[PDB]
């Protein structure tokens, strides 16, 4: 079971790096959500100039 | 005779009134001439803004022709 012991230690090492990456993406995801939350000022503005391009093909 | 002296005095007052009316009518027509000048200036300003609409109208049509491309040279006019 020598290779089984190696398997155990290595899967635990994998779990370490795994959870490490999990924590990284979590702080990052908070950054992502904050970014879009700040960026949601483009509804009426986009709608406004959408109407602009709509009236270009109207007259 | 003396009644007629009073009559001519009445006519004197009437003539003074008429002279003032004549002067006023002349002044009126003068003001109409000035008015016509100012109105011409107004129309000139309006023509200027008509030029502005010509700018944006050509803009809009020029874009729409490019925007409506659904399937050249560089010859243009540069005053």
């Amino acid at each position: 079971s020598y290779f089984e012991q190696q398997r155990q230690a290595l899967i635990e090492e994998i779990a370490m790096n795994f959870e490490h990456v999990l924590a990284n993406i979590n702080k990052l995801n908070r950054s992502l959500e904050a970014v879009i939350a700040v960026g949601n000022e483009f509804s009426s503005v986009e709608a406004l100039w959408s109407q602009f391009e709509n009236v270009m093909s109207w007259s | 005779s003396p009644a007629l002296l009073a009559r001519v005095n009445e006519k004197k007052a009437e003539l003074e009134n008429l002279k003032e009316l004549r002067d006023l009518s002349a002044a009126v027509a003068a003001q109409m001439e000035a008015l016509e000048q100012k109105l011409s200036t107004l129309s000139s300003g309006t023509e200027a803004i008509a030029t502005v609409l010509a700018n944006w109208h050509n803009v809009l049509r020029a874009i729409s022709m490019a925007s409506a491309k659904i399937p050249p040279q560089t010859l243009v006019r540069i005053p």
